[PDB]
């Protein structure tokens, strides 16, 4: 994090727009290494609706590796700019550990539903359809639906492209700024 | 380390000292960019105001965020100079710091503002070089202790209901359920006081021939109250052995054990002279208004909080009665009168004038036993007056922290509400965007795509 | 909040976290601009010395006098700035509480 | 004066006023200059900013650093400029003080930052204004307290024990001794007064207790005494300095009664003097001096306000003889008449002084009464008068006590910091050894002193 090695290389950013994003890095989290909690209410502020404590809880701890308690820039500026402007075959590996919890890279129809929980939480208490008790694990069952029945990361990497909702999505941000 | 780092040169001349005693392969020097200090002055922005300053000064110390090269950020290059947006006064002072090596504190600003632009420019908070070190620290306990009485975080089956009574006004319960204790507690004492007059229970007008002993029924009936009372204060608390040691706890279980062994001495063998101890720790249930008055409270939070000086006093005053008792036994052990029999009966004496109290039952009679009673009089005032006035100003400071601690509780309600109805205009303004100056348009487009990956939607 | 509008790009790579979950028509990001950051250091001259800050620095809270289009009611359009006429030391308050 | 220099060409003017009395050689004016002004607005760009100011205004005091030449040694040549490297708003005050020839101090400043920058530009702090000289010199007298406090003292044989013993939480013994001497103390004091108590000292049953095992008690308690005074007259720093202070001689006025009472019975039986022994043996009361904590800012508190004492004393001494005399003469024709004499008013007008009162002693005369309960306001007002400086100083002490401590907590804290500052610099040689510009010379000087001593450096 010298300001001219993290250019366009590793960090797919330019030096100017770098300068952009640590300054906004900076003005919220001064110390340079920003904690959990000042991630939680950085990322729910955004939103006036239901929490975001859990969701913004497994991005940190997919964000914190080695088990820092606690991220710097170097690290974050990497993650930002893979997750932005990354390559289409290369993202979702990242997005396979944001759904990966239990370590190994292994599924057991456990590390998804609570994921699914926490992002539904989202839609506070006035939603248009309600949000009923089984529709949690109805979508839960809904994803099931896409990952393998057979006992993973290898087909859902080999079957991301087959939908194409989600190739087309990944270049809703993936050329944008 | 660097702080000296204009004085490179000299210390050169330092090595010509030693060329004579060496003995070494001499690797010469390590070479470099430019053997001066041409580097000019760089020209550093801070929201508009420019500071210029030599760069050897900023790598002086490069341990700190302005040095080595996460400046760079904040380098402005497309007009060749370096940018902050940053307070100009207070970084004023960091590069006073650079300049010299100690940083100051001013004592007019506020020291929160201060911390979070301490830590921003990456330096210790404890660089003061201990001339600003003391009012920085004393301001940084004051706002510290602030925002504690801050997060006091009160909350609101059992556990909200022993809550709800725990709450002093909860309108139809807290005020019934305090107000009829508090009724109990008065009669109770009153009783006890009442139970000594002639005419109310005593043979002082039945010798003649109302004395009804009854008010011994009133003293069951009132004492089972605070035992059930603080049952229910046991299956209030969470942690019920560590609770039990809680003051009011044991005034409740002093006050409440008489009675019971005051009725096993009933029966059990008697021994002489234990019963006026009993009635004597009956007028205890007094201590009990602690629930009800915040100001006895504040006067045992006050003794415990200044308690040191308390004992000096003890400790001094037990000096004085000693000395002077002594010196007035001693003065007039033989006279007419000799009232000073002993040391102890000096005690009275002397105790009844350091207060300036004044009986007239025992008095000097030699002219040295006036003059050192006199002497006697005058410092034990003093002595006595030496600590009421930090009692006082402790008493006082603690009545109003705890004011402000509560006008703080009702300010920070009245802003999370502010906070609550904000959040409740910025739904009310996505809902509008949704029905029909960039950011608040990709806002609504990301909320969009969170509603998208939801398939759900929002309504009034 | 919308102070922290420097870091609404990073929610965008939030949608990667549910963007295999998510499906829908996804009606794009609404015509964005300006893909490199072209953030200006705005001058506000206030009688006297100059004050810099960028742009959504200032327009982080619309809701007050410095956002929107009413701070150009005090641009100064011949000098290229904008010459407030009020206090130059509160002013530097306020910019700290803006920022 | 020197900064008065813009109306020198007036007093040129003043001469017309002798002019027809001037008869001389005139060797006329000396090769003057720049007959039309030319005054440059010089710029002095100080971190940032600059201020402009006139030539003149800038060289009326040459006498001090931006005078003459000097200046010129922060000169910047390339832009044309005065570029100081110093605080860009003390210079402020600086260049309103060049201007005004008098300084102003701003109250909310840092004065080690203040003076300096005093120091810096050369000038003196004797030039301030009253109005704000009275402030600076208080705020120079709490930071030169606050700076000695920095540096008292530090912790630094037979002796040594000395001062183990004079600090005795510093080692178990001197602790342990500490201790059972402070309660040999008590115990003597208790064994005196339970000795004055009828039931061990008096004939309570003639028929039959009265223990003259007492006897016994003090003696042994006063050998104990000595052997630490006597320790204090082995491990002494100063011999003579260390009995002119005031602890060794309550210590020896202690000491001494049993011993003069032993050479008084030893010779004499004389009258009067042995009750003053027993009077004088109750001062292991004092004795208990180093016990208590506060004694000390007790005798300190009472020292500082002499002054006040002293009044209070003269004061009350006038009150009680105005008071004493006014009801003596007012009072004599009564019945019983106890004011028998002045001294015998003198009793009444001090516990009325007081509001202590007995009963024993009162008027009996319309005037008698009027006059006592004057007297007794007044003597309220008397004695109340100098408590409230007492009490002021008395806590004033303990405040400097308590953050002296404090101060000691921050010095030990300092010098941690400054020594692992010096580990951080050892190691950080030691991995440039295994292994910015400056370090680079840094440790090309240390190999150079490695080289001239052939003596490499391990970690």
């Amino acid at each position: 994090p010298e300001g001219l090695e993290q250019l366009e290389a590793q960090t797919n950013f330019t030096k100017r727009e770098l300068q952009v994003l640590y300054r906004g890095f900076k003005n919220e989290c001064p110390s340079g290494v920003v904690n959990e909690d000042t991630f939680k209410q950085i990322y729910a502020q955004f939103f006036p609706h239901g929490d975001a404590s859990t969701y913004a809880h497994y991005l940190f701890n997919a964000f914190d590796t080695t088990q820092t308690g606690s991220v710097k820039f170097e690290d974050f500026v990497t993650a930002l700019s893979i997750l932005l402007r990354g390559t289409v075959h290369e993202k979702l590996r990242w997005t396979f550990n944001l759904y990966d919890i239990n370590k190994d890279g292994y599924i057991n129809k456990e590390e998804m539903m609570d994921i699914v929980k926490a992002i539904y939480d989202m839609m506070g208490k006035y939603t248009y359809p309600v949000l009923k008790e089984d529709t949690p694990r109805q979508h839960v069952d809904v994803f099931f639906q896409k990952m393998d029945k057979n006992k993973t990361l290898d087909e859902f990497l080999e079957s991301c492209q087959e939908d194409d909702n989600i190739m087309r999505s990944l270049q809703l941000f993936q050329n944008v700024m | 380390a660097a702080g000296v780092a204009a004085w490179l040169p000299f210390a050169r001349a330092a090595a010509i000292g030693w060329m004579p005693v060496a003995s070494g392969p001499m690797p010469a020097p390590p070479r470099q960019e430019r053997k001066r200090t041409q580097d000019a002055l760089i020209v550093l922005n801070v929201s508009g105001t420019r500071f210029q300053t030599w760069q050897d000064t900023l790598e002086r110390y490069p341990d700190t965020l302005l040095g080595s090269s996460e400046r760079d950020f904040f380098y402005h290059p497309e007009t060749q100079q370096y940018f902050f947006d940053r307070d100009p006064d207070i970084f004023r002072h960091i590069l006073n710091f650079y300049r010299t090596g100690k940083l100051h504190y001013p004592r007019h600003e506020c020291i929160s503002a201060y911390d979070e632009e301490l830590a921003f420019f990456g330096l210790i908070p404890e660089i003061i070089g201990d001339c600003c070190y003391e009012e920085y620290k004393d301001r940084r306990r004051e706002n510290a202790e602030r925002l504690q009485d801050d997060a006091d975080t009160d909350t609101a089956a059992r556990q909200r209901v022993w809550r709800a009574f725990e709450n002093p006004h909860t309108s139809t319960m807290a005020l019934v359920f305090y107000y009829v204790t508090g009724f109990f507690i008065a009669v109770s004492v009153i009783a006890n006081v009442v139970e000594t007059v002639p005419c109310g229970s005593s043979p002082g007008h039945i010798k003649e021939l109302r004395y009804a002993v009854a008010f011994f029924c009133l003293d069951t009936a009132c004492v089972m109250i605070f035992t059930v009372e603080y049952l229910l204060r046991l299956a209030a608390a969470p942690s019920r052995y560590r609770f039990v040691r809680s003051v009011m706890s044991i005034i409740d279980v002093v006050a409440i054990l008489p009675y019971y062994i005051g009725l096993v001495m009933t029966d059990n063998e008697d021994v002489s002279g234990a019963f006026v101890t009993l009635r004597v720790f009956r007028v205890f249930r007094i201590f009990k208004f602690s629930r009800h008055s915040q100001g006895l409270r504040i006067l045992g939070y006050t003794l415990k909080s200044c308690a040191s000086e308390l004992g000096f006093l003890l400790f001094s005053l037990t000096m004085a009665i000693i000395i002077f008792a002594t010196v007035m036994f001693y003065a007039e052990k033989g006279s007419s009168a000799s009232k000073f029999t002993s040391i102890p009966a000096a005690f009275w004496y002397t105790i009844v004038t350091m207060t300036t109290l004044g009986y007239g039952d025992m008095v000097p009679k030699t002219i040295a036993g006036k003059i050192f009673g006199s002497i006697c009089s005058l410092s034990g005032v003093l002595v006595i007056a030496l600590p009421v006035p930090v009692i006082v100003s402790n008493f006082s400071r603690i009545y109003h922290q705890n004011q402000r601690a509560d006008k703080r509780r009702a300010q920070k309600k009245a802003r999370l509400a502010r906070i609550r109805a904000a959040k409740s205009g910025s739904a009310n303004a996505y809902m509008q965007s949704k029905r029909s100056s960039s950011f608040e348009t990709q806002h609504h487009h990301l909320l969009h795509c969170l509603e998208k990956t939801t398939n759900h939607e929002f309504v009034d």
